[PDB]
RNA sequence: GGGUUUACGACCUCGAUGUUGGAUCAGGACACCCAAAUGGUGCAACCGCUAUUAAAGGUUCGUUUGUUCAACGAUUAAAG
């Protein structure tokens, strides 16, 4: 932050950053803006891992 | 004290409690003074002047509130309860001011 | 209001009052603590 | 935004020689250790170990009742751990 | 036909119901209710170490020092209380607070029975050696709503006017 | 008795307290060693909702009850007397123990239905539409169960649910 | 508006949280406060932390009251350690002598607390001893010639083993 | 002003190793292959075993009869382990693992054909038996507060009692049964066969004294 | 509306008919008579 | 606690109690789909999700299928 304007850094997965400009502006009354860039990889959480595995299975048809 | 602090006493100029501590009917007035001179009542408005007149032969404890509406509430408390005096003072302050 | 069999105060500002023959846990700060004894 | 970098320049010696953290201002002037002929006796006449006990204090002084009030607060806190409000 | 052990309470025969109703418990009821009957004699409460310490301290205070001023304990901020404590210890005068439950009986048993109308509400005992009321009233004048109730100057009970006169003397 | 009076004379409010003479207890009680008022005047298990001469001794002029710490009754007698005063107020006794509303006394409403021994409040009880059969019958409560210890000269118990 | 307590570094008064948003919501600017704090503590060694009380008035004005530094900092300096001990009571962080404790008490007596309280140095020394007990620093009667270094070597070895064990536990939690 | 009372200090109590409740198996290590009859006498009547305290100071008392299975065991174990303090409190079982086999038949089966198949195991519990016993350097208020939940979730009615409360309730029952006013008692009438009441009574009523009816227990019935 | 399932005084669910003070008094009288009988059958 | 599904029992009928779906007419319960009055929401608004009270009145037309159901098309304040 500098003055009446805080700058918060975070490490958020790309799968959870979809549609964030419509939520940040909604909670900041259109005054909050964000920038993001790819940083690194890490083991995905079991919930989203199961989700993408089930998506792959439904894509290849057989369970 | 809390009922007065939640009332916004900013509209009061002077409160003077004149009593004689060597009597038998000054308990209610002493507790009224301690309630109207609490820390919260002090900090909710600093322009107010709270005076505690102590006499020995007055024998009639009383309170006088002059507030900036040009209003003067005078209560000669010899038998009234502290709770009744507190409620009367609070209702009058919230009615005028 | 939530109709329950057992009422309990969920905070220190809930008050229990008997009205219309029933018991009511009313809350002014957290209105979601409104409980009605069936 | 951290602590002072100066911390035990010569730890085997300087710390025994005197205390360096007492000097706060930027002008470095460390105070002498003031050998044992300077400080009064009350400095050494105090407990520098574990505290006393309620079964060791006598029930005619004030520190006994102070520790008893502390224990009463502790017991009340232990009992009021099931606050459902 | 149900088993001997069920879950529906197994409603009994009418003869067994009558037997239960007849063999129901009856509590003993005295002739006169003992609640507001003439109560039993007084179970004399025994004194404890805390009240013994308080009595001894109050006795030592009333015996040792000379100026014993009684003031109304006003509810102020603790920072201002510490400031007044500093200003008091500057002139080497201390303030004490004792429970009424242990101060009133001691006062009415001692020779200070004339201070009873002073010790009902909140209390502050201004205790000092070498009574010097000039600086005391000087530092109490700065706070307007802290009223001097009264006290004693060398076994002489005085009011606020008496204290002011002794200071001007 | 103490009364609070207010005087308004040119934006100056004077609140005063005036003490007037109050009647005292009768000099000769039948049981002086009793700690309780009722239980020492021998009125225990004797009064009812009809005994207004006893129920009106300790109530406020607006029909409210008086605190037990001020009156002195034992807890059970205090609860009994509270319920009896409620039942009398609902039955219509003590008609002068109500607040005077000159603006509300003019708009008359439906005539008051006569009742007595009313346990609940008339604005809180719902009508029993099912009424039950003989084995499971929805009985209507009459009177209070706190008055079940009163003296029964006939010997029959009081039907509290009918 | 009210009083705000803050433990701020001597010359490192940044205009960001955890002090920016508070003063901004109160109404007072942040750059003015940082400037005033830096000019008031420029004579202090930059880096050491000290508590201060900011009284914000309803007219968006502020006054600053700076006191003596932190007792934890005083003890860490007098002991020669950078960070305190994790498991207080089971492990020893440093070694401070009653002489150093008395010096810390003498330097700290001139603060708001022990100024409002007319109290001799004995109670301040007791408070310093309690704070050292909480930090995990032992207070020996008279022991500092070389055994301070003899214990410092063991403490450094213990800290190295502790760092290696912490890295091993982190790696285990990562591969699990 | 209020007097300063001393606090209870526990130093003689020793917290043993593994203070938490041990895991109970759903099926015993050796399963009972032979199917047994459902004797309801292990629920009927008062409890003769596990009626007194062994080493703890608080316990869960069962005011009725019933069956405890693996679901109840897991509920009790999880709740007590997550709500207890392992540094100052310890808990132990007083009922064995589920050992009595319970047979079940599939849906749509007519009556007859033989015995069913063993579905699960249970633990019979009589009225007045302790289920979980706890001790340590803790008071009773917190233990009772966190044990009332388990006592309620148990099938049979249950209470969170201690040594003092148990002795108090037993002495109160004795006082009631000794100062009872009416001369006619269930025990007297059943033992003397007055009015020929044995025709409607049961041979176990001579010992139950009208306080036990099937699996239920009325503690206010003298 | 309030039906009794099955027969009135046979099944698992019967009629909840209560015991009256008359029946209580009758049983107490019979018990007194039997107590006098077992007294006269004592010696 | 209810007695809507399947089962269990075999108590009334085998000198007959005619058995699914539809057409016509519907009676009733409320555990309310709509319409009405409200409480709570992680209720900003439009839409929502729950809970309380209320049963005087409504609760569509078609393709396939004998179908009750089910899928689909177009609507409705709703298609209980
Ligand atoms: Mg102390
Ligand atoms: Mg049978
Ligand atoms: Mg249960
Ligand atoms: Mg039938
Ligand atoms: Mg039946
Ligand atoms: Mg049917
Ligand atoms: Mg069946
Ligand atoms: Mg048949
Ligand atoms: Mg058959
Ligand atoms: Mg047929
Ligand atoms: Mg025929
Ligand atoms: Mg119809
Ligand atoms: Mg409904
Ligand atoms: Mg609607
Ligand atoms: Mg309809
Ligand atoms: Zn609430
Ligand atoms: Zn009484």
């Amino acid at each position: 932050g500098v003055e009446d304007y805080f700058t918060l850094y975070a490490d958020v997965p790309l799968n959870d950053m979809f549609g964030y400009s419509t939520e940040l502006r909604s909670c900041t009354e259109g005054k909050g803006e964000y920038t993001m860039e790819y940083s690194r990889y890490q083991p995905c959480l079991p919930s989203t891992q199961e989700d993408v595995i089930n998506k792959y299975l439904e894509a290849t048809g057989q369970l | 004290a809390a009922a007065l602090a939640r009332l916004g006493l900013r509209a009061v100029k002077q409160v003077r409690v004149q009593f004689c501590p060597f009597e038998k009917n000054v308990e209610s007035t002493r507790t009224f003074l301690q309630a109207v001179s609490s820390e919260k009542v002090r900090c909710t408005n600093l322009n107010c002047s709270v005076i505690a007149d102590v006499r020995h032969d007055g024998s009639e404890p009383c309170v006088d509130v002059l507030f900036g509406d040009g209003h003067r509430l005078i209560m000669r408390g010899a038998h009234l309860t502290a709770q009744e005096m507190l409620t009367a003072f609070a209702s009058h302050i919230q009615a005028r001011g | 209001f939530k109709t329950k069999g057992v009422l309990k105060k969920r905070c220190r500002d809930c008050y229990l009052v008997k009205r219309r023959g029933r018991w009511f846990i009313y809350c002014k700060t957290n209105p979601k603590h409104k409980q009605r004894q069936m | 935004e951290a602590l002072k970098d100066p911390e035990v320049c010569t730890d085997p010696f300087r710390l025994t020689t005197h205390a360096m953290g007492v000097n706060i201002y930027k002008e470095g002037q460390d105070v002498v250790l003031k050998p044992d002929s300077e400080y009064p006796e009350w400095l050494f006449e105090m407990n520098v170990g574990p505290p006393k006990k309620l079964e060791e204090l006598d029930p005619e002084t004030r520190e006994y009742w102070r520790l008893l009030r502390k224990h009463n607060i502790w017991r009340h806190n232990r009992l009021s751990k099931n606050r459902k409000f | 036909g149900s088993k001997a052990v069920t879950r529906h309470r197994r409603v009994m025969h009418f003869e067994r119901q009558k037997l239960m109703a007849v063999t129901e418990y009856i509590p003993p009821k005295p002739t006169i209710n003992p609640r507001c009957l003439p109560p039993p004699p007084t179970p004399p409460q025994e004194e404890t170490g805390l009240v013994r310490l308080l009595r001894r301290e109050i006795a030592a205070v009333f015996r040792d020092n000379r100026m014993i001023a009684v003031c109304q304990h006003v509810a102020l901020s603790a920072e201002d209380k510490l400031l007044l404590r500093h200003q008091l210890r500057k002139h080497k005068i201390l303030m004490k607070i004792f429970p009424n439950q242990v101060l009133k009986p001691f006062l009415e048993e001692s020779k200070y029975q004339n201070l009873l109308p002073l010790f009902v509400g909140h209390n502050l005992l201004l205790v000092s050696e070498e009574p010097k009321v000039k600086e005391m009233v000087r530092i109490l004048k700065g706070i307007p709503f802290l009223p001097l109730l009264g006290g004693c100057i060398d076994d002489t009970i005085l009011s606020r006017q008496g204290f002011i006169n002794y200071s001007k003397l | 008795f103490r009364e609070v009076v207010e005087i308004l004379d040119g934006k100056t409010t004077i609140i005063e307290g005036r003490i007037t003479e109050t009647p005292q207890e009768s000099p000769n009680p039948p049981n002086p060693t009793g700690q309780c008022p009722i239980c020492r005047w021998n009125l225990k298990h004797k009064y009812n909702y009809e005994d207004v001469l006893l129920l009106s001794q300790f109530i406020r002029p607006h029909g409210g009850m008086l605190p037990r710490r001020i009156t002195g009754l034992c807890q059970e007698e205090h609860l009994k007397i509270e319920e009896c005063v409620k039942m009398a107020h609902r039955a219509g006794l003590l008609p002068n123990h109500r607040p005077k509303l000159p603006e509300g006394f003019v708009p008359k409403s439906k005539p008051r239905l006569n009742r007595y021994l009313t346990r609940w409040s008339p604005r809180s009880v719902k009508p029993i539409y099912n009424k039950g059969h003989r084995w499971n019958k929805v009985r209507m409560p009459v009177g209070s169960p706190l008055l079940k210890d009163n003296v029964s000269y006939s010997g029959r118990p009081l039907l509290l649910y009918h | 508006s009210g009083m705000i307590r803050a433990i701020v570094r001597a010359g490192q008064a940044r205009p960001g949280p955890p002090l920016g948003p508070i003063l901004g919501q109160r109404g007072v600017s942040i750059n003015q406060f940082c400037k005033e704090f830096n000019e008031k503590t420029k004579d202090i060694k930059e880096g050491i932390p000290l508590p201060t009380k900011i009284f914000v008035k309803p007219d968006r004005t502020f006054e600053i009251k700076i006191g003596q530094p932190t007792v934890s900092y005083f003890l860490k300096a007098a002991a020669g350690i950078e960070k305190g001990a994790r498991h207080t009571g089971k492990e020893v962080a440093g070694l401070v002598t009653l002489k150093h404790v008395y010096e810390i008490a003498r330097v700290k007596a001139q603060d708001d607390a022990f100024a409002l309280q007319d109290v001799p140095l004995s109670s301040v020394v007791r408070s310093i001893i309690g704070s050292a007990r909480s930090l995990g620093i032992r207070v020996v009667k008279d022991l500092s010639s070389e055994e301070l270094a003899a214990f410092q070597k063991e403490r450094a070895l213990f800290l190295a083993a502790q760092r290696e064990a912490d890295l091993a536990a982190q790696a285990e939690a990562a591969k699990k | 002003f209020k007097t300063l009372l001393p606090v209870p200090t526990f130093e003689d109590v020793a917290i043993p190793e593994k203070p938490k409740l041990r895991f109970v198996e759903r099926v015993p290590l050796v399963p009972k292959v032979r199917r047994e009859r459902k004797n309801l006498s292990d629920i009927r009547g008062p409890s003769t075993e596990a009626t007194e305290f062994t080493e703890g100071r608080f316990a869960i008392l069962a005011l009725g009869g019933g069956y405890l299975h693996w679901g109840h065991f897991e509920m009790m174990r999880l709740t007590i382990n997550r709500s207890m303090d392992p540094k100052n409190m310890f808990a132990l079982w007083r009922v064995p693992a589920p050992f009595k086999p319970i047979t079940r038949k599939g849906m749509g089966q007519r009556m007859g054909g033989g015995k069913g198949a063993i579905d699960h195991y249970v633990t019979p519990v009589k009225a007045g038996r302790l289920i979980v016993e706890m001790g340590g350097r803790c008071e009773f208020k917190e233990v009772q507060g966190f044990l009332d939940l388990v006592a309620h979730k148990l099938p049979f009615p249950a209470k969170a009692v201690s040594r003092e409360t148990l002795e108090k309730m037993r002495k109160d029952q004795e006082e009631r049964e000794r100062n009872n006013q009416n001369p006619w008692t269930f025990e007297r009438i059943a033992t003397a066969n007055m009015l020929g009441i044995r025709k409607v009574l049961s041979p176990y009523d001579l010992t139950h004294k009208g306080r036990y009816w099937g699996k239920f227990y009325t503690p206010e019935r003298v | 509306r309030n039906r009794i399932p099955g027969r009135q005084w046979i099944g698992k669910h019967r009629r909840p008919r209560p015991v009256s003070a008359q029946a209580k008094q009758n049983m107490i009288r019979r018990l007194e008579t039997e107590a006098e009988n077992q007294y006269w059958l004592s010696r």
